[PDB]
């Protein structure tokens, strides 16, 4: 029911990151997204090059909502829900 | 190699003495080829080398993480694009994940890809990629400060001129307090 | 106990996830596979799991809490929720 | 008095949290067993309580108040309650 | 005019608190007993308090306000409300 | 197209106030009196007023959104709207 | 071009003659026979800027590493002169950038300074087309440059504020919207 | 912990093992500026070792103060001299020390004294740079500690990879130290 | 407070103290360089203690002025000689101090003289800081005052531990100075 | 001549290529497909000091003046090619002259250093070149030239003494016979 | 010389002194932060003067050897001085030239020990260790250049806080042959 | 001379008696950190000693090159061994001398310090050392070398005097009965 998107220093631009090495993989097929590991990372990452405002759309398709939105250092996160 | 490749490199440079009018015969220049040769070997002793046996097996637990910082490490490099020595220092950061490096490793880490034709860029980024790959710390920072002889020398000429390359990987990357604690601490 | 609070640092992706204070509801604790510590200077003890915060928040919204609020402080990310 | 304004600095996990100001309800400070100081410098006086904010969260949901927001400013995360 | 910000600086318990810019309702600022104040090399007005946001969030609430939001940025910390 | 982010930097009470992207409904940047700029070196166009924020909130009820979210992040303050 | 400064190089060296004379000098006086070529050369020397292009600077130096880190070339003697009194401010450049997978040679940077600085200009303005310039040949992630110089209008005449210094600043791309990233750049350039 | 009874006992077999190393490298023991060595090189070996005698509670000595005290003290560039266990070559710098009272003082000279404990010991910068913070965290129970050790390894200067300039910087944060980035960078901005 | 009678009554007790500590020593207080040591060593200690003979209402001298001057006001580099009271040996540096004045401004001396009430004691680093601080707190009420004192204690250098390099850094942040870390990161970077 | 720059460029092209095959590199791969022909420019460039002639760098810049006293230009980058291992030595030229007659152009005492540093060297022939050029070019009571460099050959290799710095000095005329001449150079050097 | 058995029949008497110092300067000797004051600033003068304890030969040890300039310069020194009983700090340079003699180098450092933890005047001083030097080796010369910062002036009195003394002695053909002497002062910077 | 042979042949005796002396500490010669320790501290010895090995001969290298100048190589790192204590002293050398028709290969005034400073040694002789071989090899006119050392033996122990540095001076030939030659090194190596 969860998923948490996110995007770095201006909101207008992507990428967004949209998932984990444990997303849906289909959520993440349809988003059109690319699996990577940035250098140095113990983590795998979900992106699209699309804006987050073109994401948070996508997901109210999909039943997302959302919950909460936040800063934290030059990260804008957001918290949707499947309701 | 070297032994095979030494009389090549020899005639080539007796071949550079007389296309530049000088006379490879005179007495200050009889043994230059051989000479330039085995100098030109030495910058480029880097290509002889694998981190494994570099390492050798220095690797140790050090349970507490806490910043390890090897910093003022003399570089002598070549540039790739002119044959001409770059020099300055490393310095070197990382937050161990349970193993810690033998401290002379990170700088004969930093022999093996500055001896060698190349660009700052990518000895910086060889560097940070070597210690991440044989500790798979947290993270891993690396700052190279260099005067290029290419600059200073000939072509734009500027006597002050320095090139600075960091590369930050894993949590020097993502937490900018882990790479504000490493810049404060190499000053 | 109704209110509960969890964070991760520095990335979103990955844990650990901290789940819990020395008053944690133990059951909960043990529910979500954590395990306690107490970090080197530290006057608490904490409770923490390896999972990503994704995943623990799926395991909550299980036990009965909701996502009241989500916020960033300092490197941390932080989510306040309620077994409503 | 509807709103109330809870905080906590550097961890969530472990107290101090502050629960109050000057003109913040009495009767209210004594049975969240808060204690008033002045830190100093300060040009005003603080109610606070050694429990980490979790427990706090927990004995103002049985007096009537429920979280609206949270947030991080600074090393302090601070709760907005609103008594519904 | 559904939407109202305040805020306050450094610490939450104590004023001033910022209650308007210069299209606030004039009503609305003189209830609250606001000041109106241009800071040295700023291009604006403001209105401001010197109660902390706490009484000023419960006088709010008696004119039909609540709050939606509430955020830190910097050093201040800011409540969006609507009525 | 029921998501709309708005910012503002430095103070909430004056403009500029960013309110679209390249991919943003020409239609509403127009109602709200836009203009559109990029900035040098960004990737990226953007569409901005000279109002402060609350004018812009109270133009984007009366277009049927509501603020979901407010967060600060950097020196930039920005409210997530939804067109319900 | 060459051809003008060949046709205008009579042109300043009459006007340096002229000069010489409205101050009470002697042009004819062993030391001052060759001042109004000399001073015409430096002059076209001075503002040898204008002659350039960026693409002719570039010389194709542009590569490709996968290089998503930042790379600073800093200390770079600059010689500039003031447009205002036609008097020489002289100091160092300090530019930063983020590439976007281009990479540009490390001289060039240098070169590019040599454009606009060997011109008649202000601090401000020759600041802000370093930036530009490296921003539109790389299209990086973002660009950084701080000038520091010394006015000599401000030190030896006018004010005369012996230790004044002026230090300007452009930020573009994430350099201005990360301030984690400036502040890397300004950190490493100390 | 070492005691001087142990010392006396084993300064022959340290001076055999000197005498026994001056014939291995080709030197003459008997020569005039050698004879007395195998005694002086055991002596400094036993002086530069001496922590290994030394206890945290004798160390410091009941020297804890009480006070209404919840600012920042700092004693830095406290000169440290140590020995690397993996060549018996020294390595030598300063250690800055920093932490954040909870109505418990440390006297000063302690915090130099708790690096003569550890640094007089064959060692490890990492592991020099926890102990004496672990030390001053368990005898104080404060909300923080900061400790930085920059020092020059001689086995990276007068042999190995010879680089005559590197230098190695060890931190470790404990307590407020580690989880305020804003009390830690105070004790950064006041150790230079 | 003590006062200049005070001291006179005191200064042959003092002086028969230090001819004491002079026969105590193994020295002849008889010869030439010794006769006049027990009177001005006396003077120099009544001199190092001065402290004690003020107080702030006569230090201030009413140099409070209303100017509503709402920006940072520093007194950097004030040389500071204390005496330690656990060894009575000088430990000597600088006070750093730095304030945000509400509608009070203090002149700009007096922050040297409250510095001189205080460091003119037996005292203790920490003591002395915090001092400073509240000193200048109560006179003006401002909205926040930060004091860093930097200083080279004799009792670690000559003797003890014998650290010739240390230093011992003390900071105190009031008011705005510990609420807000960017007034107490300005004045840091300041005070440089 | 800049003919026979023309004509030998592509020998020494050749030669590099091979150095870069003989060094076990890959002569095709991007960063070095222009190497050869930028490597052949360069060490033109450093050794074009065999292209000039002092006649033509003092350029008649000989001054006569009523000057007889001391004269220095001190600090004067050098930068120089060892002609035994073909590796830069880089440093600074100090030199100082006590004028009879003539008195030259302060720009060709660096001239002068840059006819003989441009070639292949031995910092010791190098500083006694500069010092007889003067004396042969003005006929002055003296020169004294001081040289201080680095060697490259004795940091990135052989012996590596990283600090290490050759000093060379030459006093001719007064400069060797008057020591209170000498002196008074020495500490207006430093 | 000052003998241990001395010491710990006079470190009571400094004891009771410094605790009649601290009543009459107007404090408090009960006062938990000056309970051990009596007896630490006791222990404290004992170890300022621990060099009249101190003999040249003792000093002197396993460390004389059997013609080119020695030096042993920036040797730390802390002294007290005998007309205030404040401390003065600086620098001792030492330089000789052998004579068929050679010292050990720390056996210099020791010899400013002996003369500097005494109740002293830097004249004195300087010339203490010069001679001790010339005495010990029967060198061909010596010379001796302190230099300290005295509290007296600093903290105090003319409160001049820049204020250095630099005192020099030169013995034999330190004194004799202005060369020396040059090259002395020459590599002593 | 010492040979690698010998070198291969002690190095197990050298690596018991490193073993003894961690057990005779109190130490654990069984423990992680120390197992490899008796091996890595008798190599390191034989590298801090590695001056046996050679002869001034090998090391010169018939680098003899056949001037009027003073040549002066500066600042060249030291590391020797304190052979009362065997803890290092570490610091630089410079080396002066006034050829006769002879001239030293550069390095090789490096090299020499290296054949003695990598001994058990006293400053004393090292100095003398130095300067005896350049005489020797070169018979030049004058030859003038100046030590200076921290001692460890004197900062990390005993007398603990942390600043303290010994400066040792030899003045062969010209150096010592010209004042005006050893004056001129003496400036020329601030
Ligand atoms: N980023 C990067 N670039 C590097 C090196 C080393 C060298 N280079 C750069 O290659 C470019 C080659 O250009 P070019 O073909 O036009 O040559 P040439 O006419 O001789 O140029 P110039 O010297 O300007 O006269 C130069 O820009 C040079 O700086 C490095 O480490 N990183
Ligand atoms: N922003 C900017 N300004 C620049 C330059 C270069 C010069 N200038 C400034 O032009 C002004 C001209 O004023 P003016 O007409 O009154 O001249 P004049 O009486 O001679 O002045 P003064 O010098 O005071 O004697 C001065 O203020 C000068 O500083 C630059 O790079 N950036
Ligand atoms: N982390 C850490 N590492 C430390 C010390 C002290 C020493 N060491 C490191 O032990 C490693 C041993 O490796 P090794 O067996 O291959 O030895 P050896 O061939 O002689 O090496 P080298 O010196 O390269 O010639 C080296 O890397 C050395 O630096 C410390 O404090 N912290
Ligand atoms: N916090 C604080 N501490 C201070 C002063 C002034 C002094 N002190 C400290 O009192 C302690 C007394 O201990 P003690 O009884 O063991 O004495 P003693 O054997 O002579 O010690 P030592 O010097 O090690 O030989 C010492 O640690 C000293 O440093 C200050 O300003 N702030
Ligand atoms: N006087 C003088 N000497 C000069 C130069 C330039 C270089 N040289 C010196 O010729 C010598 C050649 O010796 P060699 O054959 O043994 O070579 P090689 O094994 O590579 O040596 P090394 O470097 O020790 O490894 C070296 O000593 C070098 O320093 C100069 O300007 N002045
Ligand atoms: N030559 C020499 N002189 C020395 C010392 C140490 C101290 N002194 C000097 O004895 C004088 C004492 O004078 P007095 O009686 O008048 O005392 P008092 O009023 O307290 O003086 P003051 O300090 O001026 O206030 C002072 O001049 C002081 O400097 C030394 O090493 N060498
Ligand atoms: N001239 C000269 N002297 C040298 C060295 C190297 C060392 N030495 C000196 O031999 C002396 C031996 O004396 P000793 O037996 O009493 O030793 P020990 O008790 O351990 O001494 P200490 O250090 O005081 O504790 C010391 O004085 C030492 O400095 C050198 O290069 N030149
Ligand atoms: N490291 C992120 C902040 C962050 C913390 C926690 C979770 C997610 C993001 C930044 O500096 O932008
Ligand atoms: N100390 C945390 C911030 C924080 C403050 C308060 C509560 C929780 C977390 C950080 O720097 O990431
Ligand atoms: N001063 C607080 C931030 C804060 C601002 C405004 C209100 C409340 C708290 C901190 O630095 O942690
Ligand atoms: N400038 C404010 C932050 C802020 C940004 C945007 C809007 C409002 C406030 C501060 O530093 O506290
Ligand atoms: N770059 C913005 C912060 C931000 C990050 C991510 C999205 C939006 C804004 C600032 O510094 O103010
Ligand atoms: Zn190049
Ligand atoms: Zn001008
Ligand atoms: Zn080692
Ligand atoms: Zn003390
Ligand atoms: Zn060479
Ligand atoms: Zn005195
Ligand atoms: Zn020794």
């Amino acid at each position: 029911p969860y998923l948490l998107i996110s995007t770095q220093i201006r909101m207008e631009v992507g990428p967004t990151m949209v998932g984990d090495e444990q997303s849906d993989p289909e959520l993440m097929q349809h988003l059109g997204a690319s699996k990577r590991r940035a250098l140095g990372n113990n983590f795998y990452e979900y992106y699209v090059d699309d804006p987050p405002r073109i994401v948070l759309d996508k997901l109210e398709r999909r039943g997302f909502r959302v919950l909460s939105m936040t800063g934290v250092g030059q990260t804008l996160v957001w918290c949707l829900h499947k309701e | 190699d070297n032994e095979l490749n030494l009389p090549n490199l020899a005639a080539a440079y007796s071949s550079i003495l007389s296309s530049l009018g000088e006379n490879p015969q005179r007495q200050g220049l009889l043994k230059t080829p051989w000479r330039a040769a085995s100098a030109m070997q030495f910058f480029t002793k880097g290509y002889q080398e694998t981190i494994s046996d570099v390492l050798n097996d220095a690797i140790f637990d050090e349970d507490h993480d806490e910043m390890v910082i090897v910093k003022d490490i003399d570089m002598f490099s070549m540039c790739e694009h002119h044959l001409v020595p770059f020099v300055g220092k490393v310095h070197i950061g990382y937050l161990p994940n349970k193993q810690v490096l033998g401290l002379s490793k990170l700088a004969r880490i930093v022999e093996i890809y500055s001896r060698r034709l190349q660009v700052q860029e990518r000895l910086t980024k060889q560097i940070a990629v070597a210690i991440t790959e044989a500790l798979r710390p947290a993270g891993v920072g690396v700052v190279v400060e260099a005067t290029h002889m290419c600059m200073v020398m000939r072509g734009v000429q500027k006597m002050n001129s320095k090139t600075v390359t960091s590369t930050m990987l894993g949590v020097f990357r993502e937490d900018p307090k882990t790479r504000e604690e490493f810049l404060t601490l190499i000053r």
